[PDB]
């Protein structure tokens, strides 16, 4: 469900 | 598969594969240029890191789904598959995390590029740790913590806080207390004072690298909107 | 490689694999259940033909991608590339084909199963047309229009003109003529004539056939409304 | 350009 870094 | 082709002509073709959105490719070509034996420069570590995030990505969200459906039932077929998918997920792990062993992290002298590897290095473990439940699987969200807390002891000392990676690495550890430590105060106090720290070095920031660094503080805030 | 598991087991993985997106994984399962020799359903043709079409499609997008930057270039690179996604297309098509030919298309006596199987050969003869450039290339033209003459022969003396897969062969049928044989008059009048006869039909029909025969012909008037 | 037949 959370945001890990992606671009 | 790659010895007998160029660096360049590798890099190239890698540059081609992510255009194509063909990233298995992407990626074999870029282990091809890693296993050339020479550091990688700032945009080559961004290929390398951009390549294997989708590839393991689309078999994170493969098992996930599978792992739904299989919870949901519980013949052998789901758990087959599941199974499947989840050894050529972690295939695809120890393959990186072979790469960042040889020999990326110990060639890796600046703090940016050192950064960089330790960081892949303990995603890579998080993703293991995701799909692991077995004897090693404590070790496998130590080695992860041990990556990620190495790296964030280099960015804090040698970056400033606004750091495109620096903020990268403080999201994904943050990402690993709350959904693999089971620690999710410590997730939220991270994202904080990583959210914080930024704001206040914004203002020496360029255009460009305050747009960098904004961009990566609305994840953090995105995370704490979430938690909280 | 599917030789040790079970029709039912192949299937089974099969759906899976769509849900998980994992056509890759969806096209060797289908293909094995081919290869298990007995005929396949009209849910298991769906399967095989959704499979194959996600393969073939990010193939295609993918070498269209390639071509024009290789285009807008005239080292190697871009060329070789290009190159080795034509050899992995082409590859699929060949193993499709193969499939059609040993042999489902023989032992397709019913016009629904008939029809499906040479709209399938004429759409990946039409593939390789896409990217052909030599001494075949007429014969690959002819081949997919072979094919697709003969199941339109068919679905118009055996099915109604609002059948689902006459309504998508005669869409296709029209893109060939469009995109490959150089006759966008015969695919505006194929569009046409095809679009027209089914709305003389829909009265015929259920909610729920009406439902899937308006969803085709939204898409002959797509094209016609871009042809026109 | 052209639509083909997709679900
Ligand atoms: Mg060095
Ligand atoms: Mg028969």
């Amino acid at each position: 469900r959370p945001s890990s870094w992606r671009q | 598969a790659m010895g007998s082709m160029e660096r360049a002509s590798l890099i190239q073709k890698a540059k081609l594969a992510e255009q194509a959105e063909r990233y298995e490719d992407m990626a074999a070509f870029m282990k091809g240029a890693v296993e050339k034996g020479e550091e990688l420069s700032c945009e080559e570590r961004n290929l390398l890191s951009v390549a294997y995030k989708n590839v393991v990505g689309g078999q994170r969200a493969a098992w996930r789904v599978l792992s739904s459906i299989e919870q949901k039932s519980n013949g052998p077929e789901v758990r087959e598959y599941r199974e499947k998918v989840e050894t050529e997920l972690q295939g695809v792990c120890d393959t990186v995390l072979g790469l960042l062993d040889s020999h990326l992290i110990k060639e890796a002298g600046d703090a940016e590029s050192r950064v960089f590897y330790l960081k892949m290095k303990g995603d890579y473990y998080r993703y293991l740790a995701e799909v692991a439940t077995g004897d090693d699987k404590k070790r496998i969200i130590d080695s992860a913590r041990s990556a990620y807390q190495e790296a964030m002891d280099i960015s804090k000392k040698e970056m400033p806080p606004t750091n495109p990676i620096r903020l990268g690495l403080a999201l994904n550890f943050s990402v690993f207390h709350y959904e693999i430590a089971n620690s999710p105060e410590e997730a939220i106090s991270l994202a904080k004072t990583t959210f914080d720290e930024a704001m206040a070095d914004l203002h020496t920031l360029s255009e460009d690298s305050y747009k960098d660094s904004t961009l990566i503080m609305q994840l953090l805030r995105d995370n704490l909107t979430l938690w909280t």
